[PDB]
């Protein structure tokens, strides 16, 4: 009968819409108290992670030199990221500002307020990324053999990494070590064969110093900040035996830095490489 | 082995057994027998070992799939441990499945133990009495002391102590269903008839009862001698039936098992599409069918009845079947019977009627000699009659203490009979023993009267007196002639007038008549030696003298009033079946109320408007009172019209035949009838009634046999209560289930929203099966110890098809309303948790596939930041955690709404069930070990929660009560209406 299914018809939509309602109200009120500068807590994000380029599938980076397709994937996502980092796209001086090439301390822009605008960022130059940058060399080292990962560090708002003090060197001691402005990255072979099979192993960083400038920090979150460009390291690994599964190891190193067993990408990473002959 | 004295004759029996035929063995010789022989029990049969019960209950219900689910949960966790070290959380989830089924089955074996220990116990203080006679004297022991060789006599209603062998029957009639599997009258005979023990009617063999008239044996076996205890077939205990409520139950495990497979299944499916392993897939699909299923339903409905049983045994009743409870609670005709239930069955003569004058009497501490004239010839004779014509005996032994507190074995109204005869005359001892008697007829339903054959001293030796006793109405019918002044002279219009007018006086005080004859055997029809037969007429039955009445005080019970308008209140229909006068009947039926105030019959009708009777309508008569006669000579379908078109009945010289067309017409007009019955006459009706009741007291064994419940304290108040633990009952297990049905939504919901929307997984495998573990385990089993509401015994019963336990609307309430909004509540805290670490709603949007993506360590959220793979499922893990306590505080709230269906929480009362708060307590001692054990270390998907987000889904909670609330307020302010009509449950 259409005149009782009318009225529980009428019921249920009445009802599903307050319901609908009080739960649209909810997620509002909860919303209020998100600001859309500043994350409210920052408890899974604060030790930043460790990652890298290529964006390899499996922690694996298997290629032969003498097939392009080996390692076509990998020079293609290694241009693709590296698109944005081109001169071309930091010509502009409004939001892009020049900031010296020696590390320095972090510069504070102001608060996290919507005063002030849009901030302005350091341009990052591809050329410090030497044999890896691609301007040099097409390809990157892929075809000769000397495969090229950039390491990153993940974006954490708000956050200004500290380099490991003097007094206690966890890494290796160096004397152009530059501790107050520079966060130390290093990678080491994961075990002893690996260590020893791992071969010579060097870094291209801002003014040949290894690790990520301070100057760069802190990230202030697409808002304030948006085409933001984050510290690169490029790491070489030259010569390496042939036809052997060799695992790496990079790990930064500071006071903020943290590790954890569950998380194998936090503060560091795992790659493992063989070149096919 | 048999070995009997069948073909034996009587001769050998006191040789044999060296105990007298009449006096019977001495006091002495029973005390030497009882250490010798032992007591008369039968051997309790082996059932069933502790330990298998015990593995019943832990293999009974749903504990099977619980079984099943651990054991492939264990097969996963050794097949991933076989390639890898891989994770050690299935057999931590096994483990925790093993230990919730076990304790289930031990809580659910702890209490139908206590439920069979209580009905046992309860079922056995009972004594079974047996009428044996001593040193010429009878004295009432119970049949455990019952020895082999000594004399039992036994009548109508009283079951066959042991193996008897009858030496006098007077046209007894026994039912040996449970010998030989008849239930029709057997005749017995004291003559040897069959040479096959089981074929000769001269011995009763144990569990049997005689139908009707006496019967007089000899022990010959005891216990496991007799031809029953040599049969191994059990005499009784466990009996063929199966309660509706068992039937409802079942379906509706049966339907929701159906629908938890076809989810499992299609969840299965969607998750073997959307490329999860295997095993994981597998888990999924054992945890879909174990948060669907009901579990602990049946541990629910073990808990009622346990509570049940033991709460009408506080009420001092025997219940026989612990189900009967549920058809007695759906009970919508009861046909009492007045005498021995209604009243106190405790009478005392006090008006005589004779010489067309109506003499009064003391009823109690009389301390003088009556009023009236004991020298008038009409009171002499109305006086030997009463001598003559009663059976009934004073207790031996006893005559010291007043006439009242000496008990008798015979006819209550024998007794007062009896009583009122030895204080106004001499001894009937000794009356009874100057008239000598040769055959008589005991007092049955069916003739309506007693006959009696005695050999009269008088000086006018006619040998013959007959002298009978019953209806006064049949009486008068069957007398021809009337003695006034001590002169027979025949039966005029005005000694008819006298009669009915001092019965209508007589009446009208709800007293008992009885009418009592006499008349002298002519001397040339019957010569001194002379051969009497039960079938052959021989002595005329008519044309005797009559004498008088003689008036019968029966007061009723004090209490039996407010019982009755308790059932009326609850719409239940109450038919008085009784073999009074209609007079007395319908007098009775007004005191009490079975008859309403300003309810008048026709005649009634006819009289106060002075009009014919068939003139009068019947419409306009509410209340009826019929004759025997009448519905005698009714049809099928005028009895049908006659119950369908009245409100109260009151049935009047009924026989037990009657009783049972009476009942079988109720049953066809598809009502649940109890009836109330102590005599043999009961026992059909007892049998074909849906609920069986007897008197304690004044029940006899065939009763007791017969009926399905026994009311040892004889108060009508009892059924009252009875009904109200059968509706109670069902109330609590239709708020169970409503309960129950209620998180299956919160559990299917997420999923849906996970393959729909792209959020990321909202609630896990682990999660689903905490929640149905921790959240409707303890609570469903709390709801079953729900008291009865105000409303409770106002409310119209059942009807067996309208009326069943899981309807639709309940459905639709429990997964529309509530499971609804209790996943609202989870998903508004799942949200909060999400945004407040970084992921803002709309973000959440088919960023399902990144999320899972073990390749992508650098997942940008809302604000720029990149998350690696382990964070975000450590996040997952949180917003898991949310979304279960969210869950189980809306629990709470559906726990709290679902303990009342009418009343408000405030009429109910919030702390009248501890065990509600037992298991609300037991639910925050499992969140917090959930979250803060396992949490500190995130094994099962659980981590540590903040402090604001316990109380995110607390305004949601107020609001499902709020809701329910105001429901129930809007049902119960406007009744009948649209609201009530849809939205009750
Ligand atoms: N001991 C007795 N002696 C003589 N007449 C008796 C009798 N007991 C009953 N009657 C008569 O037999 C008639 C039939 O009544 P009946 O005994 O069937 O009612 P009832 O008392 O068995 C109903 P219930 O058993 O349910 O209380 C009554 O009218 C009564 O006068
Ligand atoms: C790296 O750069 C140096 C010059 O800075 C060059 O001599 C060397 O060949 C390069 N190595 C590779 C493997 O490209
Ligand atoms: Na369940
Ligand atoms: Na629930
Ligand atoms: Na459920």
């Amino acid at each position: 009968t259409g005149g009782s299914w009318f009225k529980i018809l009428l019921f249920y939509v009445i009802f599903y819409g307050c319901l609908a309602g009080i739960f649209i109200g909810t997620i509002q009120v909860m919303l209020l108290t998100i600001s859309e500068l500043k994350p409210t807590y920052q408890d899974r994000v604060a030790p930043p992670g460790l990652t890298q380029i290529p964006q390899i599938q499996k922690t694996e980076i298997s290629f032969r030199p003498n097939d392009p397709k080996s390692y076509e994937a990998y020079v293609l996502n290694i241009i693709r990221f590296l698109e944005k980092y081109k001169d071309s796209a930091q010509k502009d001086d409004m939001i892009f500002e020049d900031c010296g090439s020696m590390p320095s301390e972090p510069k504070e822009r102001g608060e996290f307020n919507h005063e002030r605008g849009e901030r302005k960022v350091c341009r990052f130059k591809l050329d410090w990324l030497g044999n890896c940058s691609g301007l040099n060399d097409e390809s990157y080292g892929y075809k000769e053999g000397k495969p090229c990962i950039i390491i990153k560090l993940n974006r954490v708002l708000g956050f200004k990494p500290k380099p490991p003090k003097n007094e206690s060197l966890e890494t290796y001691p160096l004397t152009m070590k530059y501790n107050p402005n520079v966060l130390p990255v290093q990678c080491t072979g994961k075990r002893d064969e690996d260590k020893d099979k791992v071969g010579n192993i060097e870094y291209f960083g801002m003014g040949g110093f290894y690790g990520f400038p301070l100057q760069y920090y802190p990230y202030y979150g697409k808002l304030l900040q948006p085409k933001y460009l984050q510290p690169l390291l490029a790491v070489q690994f030259t010569n390496l035996t042939l036809d052997t599964e060799i695992r790496i190891e990079c790990k930064a190193y500071g006071e903020n830095i943290g590790y954890s067993e569950k998380d194998r990408f936090q503060g560091r990473f795992d790659v493992k490489i063989e070149v096919k002959s | 082995m048999d070995l009997d004295d069948h073909r034996l004759s009587n001769t050998e029996l006191e040789q044999k057994y060296g105990t007298n035929i009449i006096q019977g063995l001495s006091s002495v010789r029973a005390t030497e027998l009882l250490a010798r022989d032992g007591p008369n029990t039968l051997t309790p049969p082996k059932q069933t070992p502790e330990i298998i019960k015990f593995l019943k209950q832990m293999v009974g219900g749903f504990s099977i799939l619980l079984w099943i689910g651990a054991a492939l949960c264990w097969i996963a966790f050794v097949i991933q441990y076989v390639n890898n070290s891989a994770s050690l959380d299935n057999v931590y989830l096994g483990a925790i499945l093993v230990l919730v089924v076990i304790l289930t089955g031990i809580f659910a074996y702890y209490q139908e133990a206590k439920s069979t220990n209580i009905m046992a116990s309860f079922s056995k203080m009972i004594p079974q009495q047996a009428l044996v006679i001593r040193d010429a004297e009878k004295k009432v022991i119970s049949a455990e002391q019952l020895v082999v060789g000594d004399v039992v006599e036994i009548k109508g209603g009283d079951q066959i102590p042991a193996d008897i062998r009858l030496v006098f029957s007077q046209g007894c009639k026994v039912d040996n269903s449970s010998l030989t599997g008849e239930s029709e009258p057997q005749a017995r005979s004291t003559e040897f008839t069959h040479e096959n023990p089981l074929e000769t009617k001269n011995i009763g063999f144990y569990s049997t009862t005689c139908l009707e008239g006496t019967a007089t044996g000899i022990v010959i076996n005891t216990g496991d001698r007799t031809i029953i205890g040599r049969i191994a077939s059990l005499a009784s205990g466990v009996g063929s039936e199966k309660t509706p409520i068992a039937i409802e139950i079942e379906h509706f495990v049966h339907i929701v098992a159906g629908v938890a497979v076809s989810i499992d299944i299609i969840f299965f499916i969607t998750a073997v599409c959307m490329k999860y392993y295997v095993l994981d897939a597998i888990i999924f699909l054992i945890s879909i069918i174990v948060a669907n299923v009901p579990e602990g339903l049946l541990a629910t409905v073990t808990v009622t009845l346990s509570l049940t049983a033991k709460r009408m045994a506080k009420k001092n009743c025997l219940v026989k079947n612990l189900e009967a409870v549920e058809t007695l609670g759906s009970t919508s005709i009861i046909c009492s019977d007045k005498t021995g239930t209604l009243t106190q069955n405790r009478m005392t003569v006090a008006h005589l009627w004779f010489d067309n004058q109506i003499f009064v009497a003391d009823t109690s501490e009389n301390q003088t000699k009556q009023a009236f004239d004991q020298s008038s010839g009409t009171w002499a004779s109305l006086s030997k009659i009463i001598t003559l014509c009663n059976r009934a005996e004073f207790r031996p032994g006893q005559e010291s203490v007043p006439i009242m507190k000496r008990t008798v074995v015979g006819d209550a109204s024998e007794t007062a009979l009896l009583k009122f005869s030895e204080v106004i005359l001499g001894d009937v001892m000794g009356i009874r023993k100057r008239n000598h008697k040769v055959a008589e007829i005991p007092f049955n339903s069916t003739n309506k009267f007693q006959l009696s054959i005695h050999e009269t001293e008088d000086p006018n030796n006619k040998r013959f007196l007959v002298v009978m006793k019953g209806a006064p109405e049949r009486i008068l019918e069957k007398c021809s002639t009337i003695m006034i002044n001590g002169q027979e002279q025949p039966l005029d219009k005005s000694s008819a007038d006298s009669f009915h007018t001092a019965y209508m006086e007589l009446g009208g005080l709800g007293e008992r008549v009885l009418g009592f004859c006499h008349l002298y055997l002519p001397a040339e029809q019957f010569p001194q030696s002379y051969i009497f037969d039960v079938d052959s007429v021989n002595f005329p039955t008519s044309n005797f003298c009559f004498v008088g009445l003689l008036s019968m005080i029966d007061p009723p019970r004090s209490t039996v009033p407010d019982a009755v308008s308790k059932c009326r209140s609850a719409g239940i229909k109450v038919i008085m079946v009784t073999g009074d006068h209609p007079i007395t009947a319908k007098a009775i039926a007004k005191s009490v109320g079975i008859i309403s105030a300003n309810n008048e019959t026709v005649e009634d009708i006819a009289k106060r408007r002075n009009i014919a009777v068939e003139q009068v309508n019947k419409r306009e008569a509410k209340a009826a009172v019929v004759t025997g006669m009448e519905l005698k000579d009714m049809t099928p379908e005028q009895l049908d019209e006659l119950l369908t078109n009245y409100q109260e009945i009151v049935f009047a010289r009924t026989s037990p035949q009657q009783k049972l067309i009476i009942v079988e017409g109720c049953q066809r007009q598809d009502a649940i009838v109890a009836v109330t019955g102590d005599g043999v006459n009961d026992s059909p009706a007892l049998k074909k009634a849906d609920i069986g009741i007897a008197m304690g007291i004044a029940g006899s064994d065939a009763a007791k046999n017969a009926a399905d419940m026994v009311l040892l304290d004889d108060n009508f108040a009892s059924i009252v209560t009875g009904v109200e633990e059968g509706r109670l009952i069902f109330d609590n297990l239709k708020k169970t289930i409503a309960y129950t049905l209620t998180s299956n939504i919160p559990e299917l919901c997420p999923f849906l929203i996970y393959i729909v929307a792209g959020l990321p997984l909202p609630i896990g495998t682990i999660t689903i099966l905490f929640i149905d573990l921790g959240t409707d385990i303890i609570p469903s089993i709390a709801l079953a110890y729900e008291k009865a509401e105000s409303d409770i015994m106002n409310r119209k019963p059942r009807h067996k098809k309208k009326d069943r336990l899981v309807n639709t609307q309940l459905a639709i309430y429990s997964y529309l309303h509530i499971g609804l909004m209790q996943a609202l509540g989870g998903f508004l805290v799942y949200f909060t948790v999400y945004a407040q670490q970084g992921f803002w709603p709309t973000s959440l949007i088919n960023l399902r596939v990144a999320w899972e993506t073990d390749d992508i360590n650098d997942l940008e959220d809302s604000y720029g930041q990149e998350w690696t793979r382990y964070q975000r499922k450590y996040l997952e893990w949180t917003g898991s955690t949310a979304f279960f306590v969210a869950i189980m505080i809306q629990q709470w709230a559906d726990l709290i709404i679902c303990k009342t269906r009418r009343n408000s929480i405030f009429q109910q009362g919030l702390f009248r069930n501890k065990v509600i708060w037992v298991g609300i307590a037991s639910q925050v001692i499992v969140a917090l070990i959930l979250s803060y054990g396992l949490g500190s270390v995130p094994a099962l998907s659980f981590t540590m929660l903040r402090v604001q987000y316990w109380f995110v889904a607390v305004p949601h909670a107020i609001l499902i009560w709020v809701y329910d609330e105001m429901r129930k307020l809007f049902i119960r302010l406007y009744p009948g209406s649209w609201w009530d009509k849809n939205m009750y449950y």
